């Protein structure tokens, strides 16, 4: 127990620091005092961390960061700066955090290796599903070296078809060395069966498996393929003791639709079961968007009951931007946020995600894959000069809207009107409110 | 608060 492990984050903020437990992603917001502390048993080790900050400790301000289950043993080398460098660089740090006023790093990265796909689902937010020109996995590696050091929480595989990628098993290799939360999300039509044998022993990968219905007829509408590799290699990976997920877009299912899913997620053990809103945001979207935000919050409130009533377990959620617009009853103007989920709640473009795609393109949002304007190169330029001095976080990150009914909305501060990039399509954005607002 | 969080928590894609 001589630092912090592996399965924690830990990072300086503007505030003082934010920890963070990568097995359920539950958060402790950091004084300056805790943060400096555990930013010296990072770079140094707990014995001179603590010699440090002896005073402290006997005046009883460490008692909760010296009891906290984070520690640990590792490999790695400790910083060959003095200690008292490393405080200095500590305090510029948070001071410059302050200045820029933005989260240190994102805890979201979702890369897209390839964006080619071997399928054309209808609701797809692509416009395009070809790709000659993807780079190998070493390119990728120097990325996420990159987002570990900065401190990211985890890493989302897409594309495309991540597992028609040529270099996946390297990828996702790379991943498990790196010990690095991560997820990769497939329509395991053609999964690979090594890359189902790295799946299967990894202790820090998730496979996500895209499925929209066990009806047979239905998914083959909506995805081109029937259900039945989805099912196959989730019954696989239950019996082989492997947590596995399913993602579905909630398209034009039915209730019975949906539950035949939910049951099917319980037999088998289902690790999570995640309904997505239908995001026409990217502009690419084929099928017509039949449900809004306040139908997936009826939906979510039919399948929480049948789950409850039927006494059933099963981790269930239903997802998308501005989802809380459907609960006008939990809004008010006696909201009130810390430093940290002011910036974290709402758009996650703003302050905690970050997508790279294909060709090394920075976009805070797959949203900003239908806007016409420059983007920063990954694969030429490092994630952090990014994340400071780009113009299109720059833009959505000081973004104001001016509507009217807005300005007195508790949730003003998280939303601002609602999709940054849905506004900016509008003839006057600041005074447009996003229509998928169910307030 | 506690449903506002976990409302907003999945206010997210
Ligand atoms: C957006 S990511 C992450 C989804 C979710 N947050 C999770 O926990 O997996 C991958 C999913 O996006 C889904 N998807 C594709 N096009 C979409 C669209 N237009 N709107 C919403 N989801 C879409 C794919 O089916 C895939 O399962
Ligand atoms: C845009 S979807 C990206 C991941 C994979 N192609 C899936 O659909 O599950
Ligand atoms: S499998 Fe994923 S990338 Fe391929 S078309 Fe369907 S949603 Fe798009
Ligand atoms: S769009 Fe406007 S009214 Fe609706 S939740 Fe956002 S700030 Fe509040
Ligand atoms: S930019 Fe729009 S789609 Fe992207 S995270 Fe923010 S609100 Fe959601």
């Amino acid at each position: 127990m001589r630092t912090i492990s592996e399965d924690i984050l830990f990072r300086l903020e503007k505030f003082g620091g934010i920890l963070i437990n990568k097995t359920n992603f539950e958060r402790i917001e950091l004084d300056e005092t805790e943060a400096f502390f555990l930013y010296l048993v990072q770079n140094h080790g707990i014995e001179i961390a603590t010699s440090f900050f002896k005073k402290e400790i006997e005046m009883g301000k460490l008692e909760r960061a010296l009891s906290l289950n984070i520690y640990s043993d590792n490999n790695i080398e400790d910083s060959l700066n003095n200690p008292y460098e490393t405080l200095q660089n500590a305090r510029k740090h948070v001071a410059k955090l302050k200045k820029h006023n933005i989260l240190s790093f994102p805890l979201e990265l979702v890369i897209y290796p390839s964006m080619y796909c071997d399928l054309k689902c209808g609701f797809c937010f692509l416009a395009n599903r070809e790709d000659r020109n993807a780079k190998p996995a070493k390119d990728w590696e120097r990325i996420l070296r990159q987002a570990k050091d900065n401190g990211v929480l985890s890493v989302s595989i897409l594309g495309g078809e991540p597992t028609r990628y040529f270099d996946i098993d390297n990828l996702l290799i790379a991943c498990e060395e790196l010990k690095i939360k991560t997820t990769i999300t497939t329509n395991a039509q053609l999964i690979k069966k090594s890359t189902v044998e790295i799946l299967a022993k990894s202790k820090y990968i998730t496979p996500v498996l895209s499925l929209q219905t066990l009806d047979s007829k239905l998914n083959f509408e909506l995805m081109g393929v029937r259900p039945d590799r989805q099912i196959k290699l989730a019954k696989y990976f239950n019996e082989v003791g492997k947590k596995c997920r399913i993602n579905a877009v909630y398209t034009k299912q039915s209730y019975e639709q949906i539950i035949e899913l939910v049951d099917f997620c319980i037999e088998n053990k289902i690790d999570r079961f995640s309904v997505a809103n239908y995001s026409e945001v990217t502009g690419y979207t084929k099928i017509k968007k039949k449900y809004d935000l306040a139908d997936l919050r009826r939906l979510n409130e039919y399948v929480t009951d049948y789950i409850t009533q039927r006494e059933a377990n099963l981790n269930f959620a239903t997802e998308g931007c501005h989802l809380f617009t459907a609960y006008p009853e939990l809004i008010n103007n006696s909201i009130e946020f810390s430093e940290f989920d002011e910036m974290y709640y709402g758009c996650r473009a703003k302050y905690t995600k970050m997508e790279i795609m294909s060709n090394g393109d920075i976009l805070p949002c797959i949203a900003f894959l239908g806007v016409n304007q420059t983007k920063q190169n990954a694969f030429e330029k490092d994630l952090l000069d990014v994340w400071y001095d780009d113009p299109l976080y720059g833009g959505i990150r000081s973004f104001r809207t001016k509507n009217s009914k807005c300005l007195s909305c508790g949730l003003l501060k998280i939303c601002e009107g609602g999709c940054y990039v849905n506004l900016i399509k509008e003839k006057s954005p600041e005074y447009f409110r996003d229509s998928v607002c169910q307030l | 608060s506690k449903e506002l969080e976990k409302v907003l928590e999945s206010s997210a894609m």
